[PDB]
């Protein structure tokens, strides 16, 4: 679930 | 992402890691010691 | 912190 | 009169994806209504 | 009397915006067509009026 705006290993 | 240009991307924070994994740990962990008095969080990059 | 709680640089 | 509805351009993979995901009677969506009423008017005479 | 309507929509101190995503919305700092190849590692004009 790749969707996320990734941060800098996924997820807000 | 584009590769050809994530090299200079990642150097410079513009899409790279974390301000928790490129900042040398000892550097990370004394930024969340005293970050009560002298927060140095705002000098730094967490590119999104 | 630390766990005497609160504070900050003695603890690296 | 004219009815108007905004759709989020889900990429159609995921969309898909969803559907047969949110359709699941397991994943069914439940609501509620904030005032959760039992509304009831009483009528009362003037000066009682 | 009779009566025509006029509107106006006054809205000062703001800048328009138009990000620069597919969906419109507020993705990340880096958009995500602004790394969508077509954009980036290739060349394009802009033209607007």
């Amino acid at each position: 679930r790749p969707f996320m705006g990734t941060w800098n290993e996924i997820g807000t | 992402a584009t590769p050809s240009m994530m090299p200079q991307w990642s150097y410079m924070h513009i899409a790279g890691q974390d301000a928790s994994e490129y900042l040398s740990p000892g550097l990370v962990q004394f930024a969340r010691a005293t970050d009560t008095y002298f927060s140095l969080g705002n000098k730094f990059r967490n590119p999104t | 912190s630390l766990a005497p709680r609160h504070g900050s640089r003695p603890f690296m | 009169i004219n009815l108007y509805a905004n759709f989020f351009p889900m990429a159609h993979n995921t969309a898909s994806t969803l559907e047969a995901m949110l359709r699941n009677d397991t994943n069914d969506q439940s609501f509620n209504d904030y005032l959760c009423a039992a509304n009831m008017l009483y009528p009362i005479p003037s000066n009682a | 009397v009779p009566s025509l309507t006029q509107k106006k929509f006054l809205c000062d101190r703001t800048m328009w915006r138009i990000p620069f995503s597919s969906n419109f919305m507020s993705m990340g700092a880096l958009t995500d067509l602004g790394q969508n190849m077509l954009y980036a590692n290739s060349a394009h004009a802009l033209d607007m009026t």
